[PDB]
Protein backbone atom coordinates (compact mmCIF):
# COMPACT_ATOMS: atom_id res chain seq x y z
CA UNK A 1 0.00 0.00 0.00
CA UNK A 2 1.00 3.86 -0.67
CA UNK A 3 2.88 5.12 2.37
CA UNK A 4 1.30 8.67 3.20
CA UNK A 5 4.94 10.27 1.70
CA UNK A 6 4.20 8.63 -1.63
CA UNK A 7 0.78 10.09 -1.64
CA UNK A 8 2.04 12.85 -1.25
CA UNK A 9 4.70 12.70 -4.11
CA UNK A 10 1.69 11.60 -6.52
CA UNK A 11 -0.25 14.69 -5.26
CA UNK A 12 2.37 17.06 -5.62
CA UNK A 13 3.07 15.82 -8.97
CA UNK A 14 -0.34 15.96 -10.14
CA UNK A 15 -1.11 19.18 -9.07
CA UNK A 16 2.16 20.08 -10.98
CA UNK A 17 1.28 18.45 -14.02
CA UNK A 18 -1.79 20.59 -13.94
CA UNK A 19 0.00 24.08 -13.16
CA UNK A 20 2.08 23.34 -16.60
CA UNK A 21 -0.56 21.32 -18.54
CA UNK A 22 -3.14 23.30 -20.72
CA UNK A 23 -5.92 20.99 -22.16
CA UNK A 24 -7.70 23.81 -23.30
CA UNK A 25 -4.67 24.84 -25.46
CA UNK A 26 -5.69 28.40 -25.35
CA UNK A 27 -2.30 29.62 -25.96
CA UNK A 28 -1.31 28.13 -28.95
CA UNK A 29 -3.11 31.96 -30.90
CA UNK A 30 0.34 33.20 -29.49
CA UNK A 31 2.43 31.17 -32.00
CA UNK A 32 3.46 32.03 -35.22
CA UNK A 33 0.89 30.79 -37.42
CA UNK A 34 1.11 27.29 -38.55
CA UNK A 35 1.52 26.98 -43.13
CA UNK A 36 0.71 23.96 -44.66
CA UNK A 37 -0.67 23.30 -48.13
CA UNK A 38 8.29 25.42 -48.36
CA UNK A 39 10.08 22.31 -46.66
CA UNK A 40 9.59 23.88 -43.58
CA UNK A 41 6.83 26.02 -43.51
CA UNK A 42 5.50 24.58 -39.87
CA UNK A 43 9.58 25.53 -38.26
CA UNK A 44 8.23 29.10 -37.04
CA UNK A 45 4.97 27.77 -35.09
CA UNK A 46 6.52 24.31 -34.58
CA UNK A 47 9.61 25.87 -32.71
CA UNK A 48 7.28 28.21 -31.05
CA UNK A 49 4.95 25.12 -29.98
CA UNK A 50 8.53 23.41 -28.57
CA UNK A 51 9.65 26.66 -26.50
CA UNK A 52 6.17 27.13 -24.99
CA UNK A 53 6.20 23.25 -24.30
CA UNK A 54 10.27 23.68 -22.92
CA UNK A 55 8.73 26.07 -20.27
CA UNK A 56 6.35 23.95 -19.53
CA UNK A 57 8.72 21.31 -18.99
CA UNK A 58 10.75 23.23 -17.00
CA UNK A 59 7.55 24.33 -14.62
CA UNK A 60 6.81 20.97 -14.03
CA UNK A 61 10.22 19.90 -13.15
CA UNK A 62 10.96 22.30 -10.43
CA UNK A 63 8.01 21.08 -8.21
CA UNK A 64 9.37 17.73 -8.29
CA UNK A 65 9.93 16.39 -4.78
CA UNK A 66 14.15 17.50 -4.13
CA UNK A 67 14.78 18.83 -8.07
CA UNK A 68 15.17 22.25 -6.50
CA UNK A 69 17.58 20.59 -4.01
CA UNK A 70 20.05 19.41 -6.50
CA UNK A 71 23.12 21.73 -7.63
CA UNK A 72 21.47 24.79 -10.30
CA UNK A 73 23.87 23.27 -12.14
CA UNK A 74 22.30 19.47 -12.25
CA UNK A 75 19.02 21.19 -12.71
CA UNK A 76 20.13 22.36 -16.10
CA UNK A 77 22.21 18.93 -17.24
CA UNK A 78 18.87 17.32 -16.61
CA UNK A 79 16.58 19.25 -17.98
CA UNK A 80 18.80 20.10 -21.05
CA UNK A 81 19.25 16.63 -21.37
CA UNK A 82 15.20 15.51 -20.60
CA UNK A 83 13.29 17.86 -22.21
CA UNK A 84 13.17 16.75 -25.72
CA UNK A 85 12.06 13.68 -24.32
CA UNK A 86 9.49 15.01 -21.63
CA UNK A 87 8.05 17.18 -24.52
CA UNK A 88 7.62 13.54 -26.62
CA UNK A 89 5.93 11.91 -23.11
CA UNK A 90 3.58 15.03 -22.22
CA UNK A 91 2.42 15.34 -25.54
CA UNK A 92 0.67 11.92 -25.91
CA UNK A 93 -1.73 13.69 -24.22
CA UNK A 94 -2.95 15.20 -27.31
CA UNK A 95 -2.42 12.26 -29.15
CA UNK A 96 -5.17 10.17 -31.39
CA UNK A 97 -4.48 6.73 -32.72
CA UNK A 98 -7.57 7.41 -35.15
CA UNK A 99 -5.41 9.63 -37.34
CA UNK A 100 -2.18 9.17 -35.57
CA UNK A 101 -1.96 12.80 -35.10
CA UNK A 102 -1.63 15.71 -32.32
CA UNK A 103 -4.61 17.38 -31.82
CA UNK A 104 -4.19 19.98 -29.77
CA UNK A 105 -8.15 21.56 -29.47
CA UNK A 106 -8.35 22.84 -33.66
CA UNK A 107 -7.89 21.81 -37.29
CA UNK A 108 -4.95 24.47 -37.25
CA UNK A 109 -3.25 23.23 -34.28
CA UNK A 110 -3.75 19.62 -35.23
CA UNK A 111 -0.38 17.90 -36.33
CA UNK A 112 0.16 15.29 -38.46
CA UNK A 113 3.38 13.31 -39.57
CA UNK A 114 3.34 15.67 -42.75
CA UNK A 115 3.37 18.95 -40.33
CA UNK A 116 6.64 17.70 -38.82
CA UNK A 117 8.06 16.53 -41.40
CA UNK A 118 7.70 20.09 -42.41
CA UNK A 119 10.11 21.73 -39.82
CA UNK A 120 12.42 19.29 -40.96
CA UNK A 121 12.20 15.97 -39.83
CA UNK A 122 12.36 12.98 -41.71
CA UNK A 123 10.75 9.85 -41.15
CA UNK A 124 14.27 8.14 -39.09
CA UNK A 125 12.61 10.43 -36.24
CA UNK A 126 8.63 10.73 -37.26
CA UNK A 127 8.02 6.63 -37.46
CA UNK A 128 9.92 5.78 -34.35
CA UNK A 129 7.97 8.41 -33.19
CA UNK A 130 4.51 7.85 -33.76
CA UNK A 131 5.39 4.11 -32.85
CA UNK A 132 6.28 5.36 -29.40
CA UNK A 133 3.56 7.62 -28.92
CA UNK A 134 0.92 4.57 -30.14
CA UNK A 135 2.61 1.94 -27.75
CA UNK A 136 2.19 4.66 -25.04
CA UNK A 137 -1.12 5.30 -25.43
CA UNK A 138 -2.28 1.28 -25.81
CA UNK A 139 -0.66 1.19 -22.12
CA UNK A 140 -3.79 3.41 -20.85
CA UNK A 141 -1.53 5.04 -18.12
CA UNK A 142 -3.43 6.45 -14.81
CA UNK A 143 -2.69 10.11 -14.99
CA UNK A 144 -0.61 9.15 -11.39
CA UNK A 145 1.51 7.02 -13.29
CA UNK A 146 2.00 9.71 -16.44
CA UNK A 147 3.23 12.08 -14.27
CA UNK A 148 5.44 10.11 -12.59
CA UNK A 149 7.12 8.75 -15.33
CA UNK A 150 7.61 12.24 -16.30
CA UNK A 151 9.46 13.06 -13.48
CA UNK A 152 11.52 9.51 -13.56
CA UNK A 153 12.53 10.65 -16.84
CA UNK A 154 13.65 14.05 -16.16
CA UNK A 155 15.64 13.16 -12.91
CA UNK A 156 17.82 10.59 -14.20
CA UNK A 157 21.35 9.69 -13.12
CA UNK A 158 22.75 8.57 -15.66
CA UNK A 159 22.28 11.66 -17.91
CA UNK A 160 26.08 12.75 -19.58
CA UNK A 161 27.22 15.97 -17.19
CA UNK A 162 25.56 15.19 -14.02
CA UNK A 163 27.85 15.35 -11.06
CA UNK A 164 25.77 14.30 -8.13
CA UNK A 165 24.71 11.40 -9.64
CA UNK A 166 24.00 9.53 -6.13
CA UNK A 167 21.88 12.61 -5.15
CA UNK A 168 19.97 11.86 -8.51
CA UNK A 169 19.44 8.56 -8.34
CA UNK A 170 18.08 9.35 -4.59
CA UNK A 171 15.03 11.66 -6.00
CA UNK A 172 14.69 8.75 -8.95
CA UNK A 173 14.53 5.87 -6.36
CA UNK A 174 11.73 7.63 -4.44
CA UNK A 175 9.47 8.00 -7.71
CA UNK A 176 10.17 4.82 -8.94
CA UNK A 177 9.36 2.92 -5.75
CA UNK A 178 6.01 5.05 -5.60
CA UNK A 179 5.30 4.29 -9.15
CA UNK A 180 5.85 0.57 -8.36
CA UNK A 181 3.92 0.74 -5.17
CA UNK A 182 1.14 2.89 -7.05
CA UNK A 183 1.07 0.02 -10.27
CA UNK A 184 0.48 -2.79 -7.46
CA UNK A 185 -1.67 -1.06 -5.37
CA UNK A 186 -3.64 1.11 -7.35
CA UNK A 187 -3.53 -0.17 -11.15
CA UNK A 188 -6.87 -2.78 -10.95
CA UNK A 189 -5.57 -5.99 -12.70
CA UNK A 190 -4.97 -6.84 -15.70
CA UNK A 191 -3.22 -3.40 -16.66
CA UNK A 192 -1.23 -4.00 -13.95
CA UNK A 193 1.02 -6.77 -16.46
CA UNK A 194 4.17 -5.94 -16.73
CA UNK A 195 3.10 -2.58 -16.60
CA UNK A 196 5.86 -0.92 -14.68
CA UNK A 197 8.88 -3.24 -17.28
CA UNK A 198 6.68 -1.66 -20.17
CA UNK A 199 6.62 2.12 -18.80
CA UNK A 200 10.98 0.90 -18.09
CA UNK A 201 11.16 0.23 -21.81
CA UNK A 202 9.56 3.28 -23.05
CA UNK A 203 12.14 5.32 -20.93
CA UNK A 204 14.52 3.41 -22.89
CA UNK A 205 12.67 4.56 -26.35
CA UNK A 206 12.93 8.54 -25.43
CA UNK A 207 16.47 7.91 -25.12
CA UNK A 208 17.20 7.18 -28.49
CA UNK A 209 14.21 9.32 -29.77
CA UNK A 210 16.37 11.84 -28.09
CA UNK A 211 19.40 10.38 -30.15
CA UNK A 212 17.58 10.98 -33.46
CA UNK A 213 16.04 14.01 -32.80
CA UNK A 214 19.58 15.66 -31.31
CA UNK A 215 20.88 14.31 -34.36
CA UNK A 216 18.26 16.01 -37.35
CA UNK A 217 18.17 19.02 -34.49
CA UNK A 218 21.62 19.64 -34.61
CA UNK A 219 21.57 18.92 -38.68
CA UNK A 220 18.84 21.59 -38.63
CA UNK A 221 20.13 24.61 -36.23
CA UNK A 222 23.54 24.22 -38.28
CA UNK A 223 22.20 26.13 -41.01
CA UNK A 224 21.88 29.70 -39.78
CA UNK A 225 18.82 30.46 -41.45
CA UNK A 226 16.74 27.52 -39.62
CA UNK A 227 18.35 28.61 -36.57
CA UNK A 228 17.27 32.44 -37.15
CA UNK A 229 13.79 30.94 -36.82
CA UNK A 230 14.17 29.09 -33.41
CA UNK A 231 13.02 30.79 -30.05
CA UNK A 232 16.00 32.15 -27.38
CA UNK A 233 14.98 29.18 -25.27
CA UNK A 234 15.13 26.55 -27.79
CA UNK A 235 18.25 27.57 -28.96
CA UNK A 236 19.40 28.35 -25.16
CA UNK A 237 18.16 24.56 -23.63
CA UNK A 238 18.72 22.57 -27.52
CA UNK A 239 21.46 23.66 -28.25
CA UNK A 240 23.41 26.48 -30.60
CA UNK B 1 27.88 28.80 -22.02
CA UNK B 2 25.08 30.38 -19.08
CA UNK B 3 21.61 29.45 -19.34
CA UNK B 4 20.05 32.37 -17.84
CA UNK B 5 16.56 31.90 -19.44
CA UNK B 6 16.64 28.37 -17.75
CA UNK B 7 17.79 29.42 -14.56
CA UNK B 8 15.17 32.21 -14.46
CA UNK B 9 12.17 29.18 -15.13
CA UNK B 10 13.73 27.83 -12.42
CA UNK B 11 13.32 30.18 -9.82
C1 LIG C 1 14.09 22.27 -35.39
C2 LIG C 1 12.62 21.87 -35.19
C3 LIG C 1 12.44 21.12 -33.86
O1 LIG C 1 13.33 20.04 -33.78
C4 LIG C 1 12.75 22.05 -32.68
C5 LIG C 1 11.93 23.35 -32.72
C6 LIG C 1 11.03 20.55 -33.80
O2 LIG C 1 10.92 19.82 -32.61
C7 LIG C 1 9.68 19.21 -32.33
C8 LIG C 1 9.59 18.45 -31.18
C9 LIG C 1 8.41 17.82 -30.85
C10 LIG C 1 7.31 17.96 -31.68
SI1 LIG C 1 5.70 17.08 -31.22
C11 LIG C 1 6.13 15.47 -30.33
C12 LIG C 1 4.76 16.68 -32.81
C13 LIG C 1 4.61 18.06 -30.03
C14 LIG C 1 3.24 17.84 -30.02
C15 LIG C 1 2.43 18.52 -29.13
C16 LIG C 1 3.00 19.42 -28.25
O3 LIG C 1 2.22 20.14 -27.32
C17 LIG C 1 1.03 19.53 -26.90
C18 LIG C 1 0.73 19.89 -25.44
O4 LIG C 1 1.63 19.22 -24.61
C19 LIG C 1 0.85 21.39 -25.17
C20 LIG C 1 -0.19 21.78 -24.10
C21 LIG C 1 0.45 22.43 -22.86
O5 LIG C 1 1.62 22.13 -22.51
O6 LIG C 1 -0.20 23.26 -22.17
C22 LIG C 1 4.37 19.64 -28.26
C23 LIG C 1 5.19 18.96 -29.15
C24 LIG C 1 7.39 18.72 -32.84
C25 LIG C 1 8.58 19.35 -33.17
Amino acid sequence: KLSEEQQHIIAILLDAHHKTYDPTYADFRDFRPPVRMSPLSMLPHLADLVSYSIQKVIGFAKMIPGFRDLTSDDQIVLLKSSAIEVIMLRSNQSFTMDDMSWDCGSQDYKYDVTDVSKAGHTLELIEPLIKFQVGLKKLNLHEEEHVLLMAICIVSPDRPGVQDAKLVEAIQDRLSNTLQTYIRCRHPPPGSHQLYAKMIQKLADLRSLNEEHSKQYRSLSFQPENSMKLTPLVLEVFGN
Amino acid sequence: KNHPMLMNLLK
